[PDB]
């Protein structure tokens, strides 16, 4: 069964210093009993001081087990780094194997780069958050 | 063959005026708790009737081989004050063979104790789990007092509400705190949820679905900075009940069958436990033949007390090795048949005394 | 008569003593067994034994009547097996001058048990009580089922453990805003009541600043707090209502009927402290008429044996019909009358029986 | 004084025990009690005594009905008694046994007290024992001062109880001595005992009860002349 | 056969109440053991018996150190026993009284077994009553019934205790009737009470024991004759 569940719910996470961990928006948050797993549908998660420059993201679901091991985005995944560079490269696949305790980017399929001025496809992606480098 | 018969059916009859004498007390004893948690607001007293009779078979599991030990008591203290069991030594009844008269009641009352254990006290257990879980709980959150604390299930969890409806529902600012007694990490130490009206909705096929009006979701602890702040508007989260398993825990509902074979400590200690009444039964018979010879200087009622201390002491040291054993300090291999051994040795001394002083003066 | 009027006494006095003595052994030896499960590596044995040996007291005071009881019935039983009430009767005493004679050390016996109960067994009680809660309580924010939560104005507070010198262990308390949205988180390790004020001793507060500005920490040593609750009404609301002296249960009940609050529990509490007297008498009037009717000439044993399970049948009844009253909003005193009348009426009519 | 029991009668749960017994009992004249066991001698003692109240007849005392009263009620008239088993106050010393009785009577003072108990111990020859607790003392020394507290008492009749139950014979001539002493100072005695030939030897006069009902009476030599006793109680061989 | 008793010797806490006391009886006599209370009587009756272990001495029975055995092993070697009080099986028929003893009897058949419950119920004159139970019986058919069952184990020495304890003296001869009897069938008889006229009439031989050793043997007429026990036990007055 779901244990607890919100609507429009708007949580913010604090990091251990005082930054913002995140901010995320979710249509509903849903807990099954068996396990600790909580859906977010349609998450705007926004790494406000993860990497300084917010991580913007439109993932149309996203799954949580019962820690953030794989918070996989289904459906459709976007990724607008809104870095220094003016370029979105808002990559879409079908899924982004986030890593929150990991905290590393990787792709679980061909990494589509949607760059502003150059659209690029590239394969795999190994690539730190916090450096923010194109890597295959 | 007819002293067979006469020790039987005094042994029998004294047994069953015994259990029944000690069902009465035990249940009345247990009764009070319960009707002291009805008092204090939680339970509903129309369900106590069901609950005791669902409780009353794993009440007899233990009451019966007491009861075989005090109805032996008495039996064989009678018999020895009225001369009838010196008449009967002294024409060539041995001990041996009063022991080997005394094992045919005792055989029969391991037959319905193993009976009870292990095929009525999970079955009853289980029908009680089942009819508990019903709307005992949902009176439980409805006795919210607007000025309240309820500090359900110990010091883990409370529950607040500023004001709330006589009909229930659209409560006033609602304020709910849970700790984790676990390692918690960080974040999972203090959660609170604070809700301007919430409400409680019952589930199509679940409990209840207590519907919060609007409100926040905290986690952190008091000294960090970190702090996940949720902001909602509708918030469900069911309400357990104080007593669905606090008093039953699920390693008794399971039904004997499954026991076996299973590797998980709890399931192997639990079958252990199961089987140890009727031995404990046989027990009791064996070292309670000796201690009932008594002189009319001190009577037959002398020796009971200091018997249940006895039974006591013998049925508490087999649970606290049963919990040693289950949480796997313990050897599975050694198990929970030192204890029988312990008490059978015991027992044999106490028979042998007599023998043994014997051959001690050539 | 004053040879006859010692004996007596002496005989039933001794007898009282001796197996109230028993009984508590056995009942610390049961308070020990029971307790022993918490030991948690801050609640060490020694703890337990103290806390055990502290609460003595209590527990005596409490079995006081049942041991009362018994060692009526062992004395007088003694007396009569060896055919010396018969004497005494026969050479004119009268069944009314032994019960006379046998209560009077039950009057001594009464006075002492009221004065112990009344004036030692709330402060043993509630050092014992304290000492406990010291031990488990020196925790974490909100660690100890031995706690205490409040609410003032839009604060809501906790504590993990309160001593009777004024002085509280661990307060966590949360502070809202009217929109319930959370400000502050803080937690202080201790806190003393100064009379003007309550004192707190190393804060850890956390402040959440509402927008998404940056979350602070600060550490204040000695912050001040003005809060409503008051030391002697925090040593009130934690003790059991079984514990408190017969004058803190008047003033309490006082106190809590003032505020429109119930305190039905707190007049049981109290009728049956003021009236345990009266239920002595009743059990050893019971007692004597048993011994000069069917326990005439019966073993010791038997004796021992029918008082426990009176005293057993007794107990149950009383507790059960305890919490019966609010259940069921039966007049509080009628829980303590009801036994022990019924018992003094079978004494009677035993003892008329001759 | 001359106590009387007159038409006695006591029906226990299911039959009757004694029917229409009369007993009668002088101040200085020893009379026996005897019986079959299970005739209602016992009763009809007990019932004199007061310990079970008697259903029908008048038990007085000189012109005195203390049938409604009870033991002590008697007691206070002036009967007494006298347990066979032993009922010595085990922790009082035996000048206690005797001075926590006398206590009890109304009219002594302090040094009539004091003088009575002087009296008492010299009289039954326990002057040398007046230290020893009553546990520690022999089988005649005991009974010389269960004696010695019945009579602090001063009782007009004393009703002994199986005096010569489980006593040797050369014993039986001091409790026969401490009987005639008895007698001597103006008691009355009514002895029950199943020790017939003893009984007859020292009692002046016997009752004799059969179903209930006394069938015979008179002194030794009518009691063992008596067809009815020879043939129910006494038997053709006996003496 | 004969039941033998050598040298023995018991001590109580610090006491030696019993010092050599020899004993022997012959199958086919009646012998008597009688002393005051105090002395040790009851305590050499028992260590024959077997309810006290014997500190020295052999309690032998033709050539069998029985000192050792227990209480079912002596009565499996020949010895019997009687207990003062009545002993019999209350809600047990008396057919069934003495069937459950001749059940264990090994050295018998089904048909053997119900030949002798016959023959002991008639010929003890306690046949009319076969069915009632043991509540029923009075004093005199409940003993009957117990010495019936006694001797359906089959003993060698019967070892009657108290047997002429708080009975009429019309029943007496009852009891004196059934002692020849047994004594007639050849059983040895052991008897040990208070009654020191009954005991010295019915028995052959009497043993005196005071201050734990013995003191006096012979008949009756050599026992009353003698000056040692007239001067401790029987008392001149005696006879
Ligand atoms: C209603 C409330 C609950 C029940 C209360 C008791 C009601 C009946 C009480 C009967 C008492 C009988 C008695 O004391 O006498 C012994 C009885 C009769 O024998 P008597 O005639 O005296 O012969 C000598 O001899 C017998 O045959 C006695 C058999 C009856 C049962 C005796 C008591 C056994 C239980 C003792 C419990 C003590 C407390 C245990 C607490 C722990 C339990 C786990
Ligand atoms: C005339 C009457 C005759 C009858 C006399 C009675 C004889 C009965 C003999 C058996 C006694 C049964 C005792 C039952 C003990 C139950 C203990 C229990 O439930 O607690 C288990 C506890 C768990 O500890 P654990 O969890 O390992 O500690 C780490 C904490 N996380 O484990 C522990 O911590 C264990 C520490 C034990 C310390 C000693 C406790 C005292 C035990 C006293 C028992 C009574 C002895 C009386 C003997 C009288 C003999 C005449
Ligand atoms: C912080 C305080 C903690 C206190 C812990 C107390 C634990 C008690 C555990 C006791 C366990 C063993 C019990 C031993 C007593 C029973 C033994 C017995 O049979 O004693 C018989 C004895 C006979 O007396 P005797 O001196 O022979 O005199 C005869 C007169 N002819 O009888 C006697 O007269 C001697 C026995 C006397 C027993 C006295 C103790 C009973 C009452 C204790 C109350 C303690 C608390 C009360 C309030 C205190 C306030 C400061
Ligand atoms: C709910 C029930 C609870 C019962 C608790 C346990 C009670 C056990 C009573 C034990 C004492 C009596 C034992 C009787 C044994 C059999 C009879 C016997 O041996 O004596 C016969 C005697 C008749 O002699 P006499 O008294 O002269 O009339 O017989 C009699 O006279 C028998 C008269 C017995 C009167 C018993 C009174 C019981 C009072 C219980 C108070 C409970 C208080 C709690 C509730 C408030």
């Amino acid at each position: 069964t779901i244990d607890y569940y919100a609507e429009n719910a708007h949580s913010l996470q604090y990091q251990e210093d005082g930054s913002l961990d995140y901010e995320m928006t979710a249509v509903k948050l849903e807990h099954q009993k068996a396990t600790d797993i909580t859906f977010v549908t349609t998450p705007d998660l926004l790494l406000f001081r993860g990497n300084v420059q917010p991580w913007h993201i439109q993932s149309a679901r996203a799954e949580v087990g019962p820690k953030g091991k794989e918070v996989e985005l289904i459906d459709d995944v976007r990724v607008a780094r809104t870095d220094a560079k003016g370029q979105p490269s808002i990559l879409t696949t079908t899924r982004l194997t986030v890593f929150p305790d990991k905290n590393y980017a990787q792709t679980e399929q061909a990494v589509k780069i949607d760059a502003a001025n150059g659209v690029t496809t590239a394969v795999g992606m190994k690539a730190y958050l916090k450096d923010s480098r194109m890597h295959l | 063959m007819i002293v067979f018969r006469y020790l039987s059916r005094e042994v029998l009859v004294t047994m069953s005026a015994v259990s029944a004498v000690l069902l009465v007390i035990i249940m009345s004893g247990r009764f009070i708790k319960y009707l002291a948690q009805a008092a204090q607001g939680l339970l509903d007293p129309g369900s106590l009737f069901l609950i005791m009779a669902f409780r009353i078979p794993g009440f007899l599991q233990l009451i019966l081989p007491l009861g075989l030990f005090l109805g032996i008591l008495l039996a064989y203290g009678r018999l020895y004050l009225e001369s009838e069991m010196t008449v009967l030594s002294a024409t060539g009844m041995s001990q041996k063979r009063l022991l080997g008269y005394t094992m045919a009641p005792a055989l029969l009352v391991a037959i319905l104790v193993a009976w009870l254990s292990l095929f009525l006290a999970p079955q009853g257990i289980n029908q009680f789990a089942l009819l508990l879980n019903k709307q005992d709980t949902l009176t439980e959150f409805d006795t919210l007092v607007p000025g309240r604390f309820q500090a359900m299930r110990d010091g883990t969890r409370v529950t607040y509400t500023e004001e709330l409806s006589k009909d229930r529902g659209e409560l006033a600012g609602i304020f709910i705190s849970q700790k984790d007694l676990n390692s918690s990490n960080q974040e999972r130490g203090i959660s609170i949820l604070v809700a301007e009206k919430g409400t409680q909705n019952i589930q199509a096929d679940g409990s209840r679905y207590l519907i919060l009006h609007n409100g926040y979701r905290y986690d952190g602890n008091p000294g960090q900075a970190n702090y996940r702040a949720i902001q909602y508007d509708t918030y469900g989260v069911m309400l357990p009940k104080p007593e669905a398993s606090s008093e039953v825990s699920e390693r008794d509902a399971v039904p004997t069958a499954d026991l076996f074979g299973s590797d998980n400590p709890r399931y192997q200690a639990e079958l252990q436990w199961r089987l140890s009444t009727p031995l404990l039964v046989f027990v009791v018979t064996l070292l309670a033949v000796p201690l009932s010879r008594v002189n009319p200087r001190q009577g037959r009622f002398l020796k009971l007390l200091p018997a249940i201390l006895l039974y006591m002491g013998y049925l508490a040291l087999l649970i606290a090795v049963r919990g040693q054993l289950d949480k796997g300090k313990i050897p599975m291999a050694i198990g929970l048949w030192w204890v029988h051994g312990l008490f059978l040795a015991i027992g044999l001394l106490l028979f042998y005394w007599e023998p043994l002083r014997l051959k001690l003066a050539s | 008569m004053v040879k006859l009027d010692r004996y007596i006494g002496v005989t039933v006095f001794v007898a009282i003593l001796a197996v109230l003595g028993v009984i508590l052994g056995l009942a610390l030896l049961f308070a020990f067994i029971d307790e022993l499960n918490d030991i948690s590596a801050s609640y060490g044995i020694g703890d337990a034994l103290r806390f055990i040996f502290l609460t003595a007291p209590r527990r005596a005071y409490d079995m006081l009547p049942m041991a009362a009881l018994i060692g009526c019935l062992v004395g007088l039983g003694t007396l009569a097996s060896n055919s010396e009430l018969t004497i005494m009767r026969a050479a004119g005493v009268s069944l009314s001058r032994i019960v006379w004679a046998v209560m009077k050390p039950m009057l001594v016996l009464m006075l002492a048990g009221i004065l112990v109960g009344e004036y030692v067994a709330p402060w043993t009680e509630n050092i014992a009580q304290s000492g406990r809660a010291l031990a488990q309580g020196g925790g974490d924010s909100q660690s100890s089922k031995r706690g205490l939560w409040h609410r003032q104005g839009r604060e809501y507070i906790h504590i993990n453990a309160v001593q009777p010198n004024g002085v509280l262990y661990g307060v966590t308390r949360y502070r809202f805003d009217e929109q319930r949205g959370l400000e502050s988180a803080s937690f202080a390790k201790r806190a003393r009541f100064e009379t003007d004020h309550w004192q707190l001793e190393e804060v850890t507060t956390t402040l959440l600043h509402p927008r998404e500005k940056r979350s602070e920490v600060v550490k204040l040593p000695t912050e001040r707090w003005d809060a409503q609750l008051s030391p002697q009404l925090l040593n009130t609301v934690v003790m059991e209502p079984e514990a408190l002296s017969i004058s803190g249960l008047w003033q309490y009940i006082h106190y809590l009927a003032d505020q429109g609050l119930n305190n039905n529990r707190y007049w049981l509490a109290f009728w049956t402290k003021v009236l345990q007297p009266l239920v002595t008498a009743a059990l050893v009037l019971m007692a004597i008429s048993f011994i000069f009717g069917p326990l005439r000439s019966v073993t010791l044993g038997q004796r021992i044996f029918t008082g426990v399970l009176v005293g057993f049948v007794f107990r149950i009844a009383q507790d059960l019909l305890g919490p019966s009253s609010l259940v069921f909003d039966f007049p509080p005193l009628l829980a303590v009358v009801i036994p022990a009348s019924i018992c003094a009426l079978a004494g009677v009519w035993l003892l008329r029986r001759a | 004084a001359t106590l009387k029991a007159q038409h006695l009668a006591k029906s226990y749960k299911g039959r009757q025990v004694v029917r229409d017994v009369s007993m009668s009992i002088d101040s200085g004249q020893i009379v026996g009690l005897l019986g079959p066991n299970g005739a209602g001698k016992t009763t009809c003692f007990y019932m004199i005594v007061g310990l079970v109240q008697a259903d029908q007849g008048v038990v007085r005392i000189d012109e005195q009905n203390v049938t409604h009263l009870p033991m002590h009620g008697r007691a206070r008239a002036g009967i007494g008694y006298l347990p066979q088993e032993a009922s010595i106050f085990r922790k009082l010393s035996v000048s206690d046994n005797i001075m926590a009785i006398l206590e009890t009577r109304s009219d002594l003072d302090r040094n009539g007290r004091k003088e009575a108990l002087e009296g008492l111990l010299q009289e039954f020859h326990i002057h040398h024992i007046r230290d020893n607790l009553g546990m520690s003392l022999s089988g005649g020394e005991r009974r010389r001062v269960e004696i010695a507290r019945a009579l602090a008492s001063a009782p007009k009749f004393i009703l002994l109880d199986e005096p010569f139950a489980g006593v040797d014979p050369i014993s039986v001539g001091d409790i026969k001595q401490i009987i005639h002493h008895l007698k001597a100072k103006g008691i009355g005695i009514l002895i029950t005992d199943h020790n017939v030939r003893e009984t007859l030897d020292i009692c002046e006069t016997a009752y004799i009860v059969n179903d209930g009902q006394l069938i015979a009476e008179g002194d030794a030599e009518s009691i063992l002349a008596n067809d009815l006793v020879k043939e129910v109680y006494l038997g053709h061989e006996f003496r």
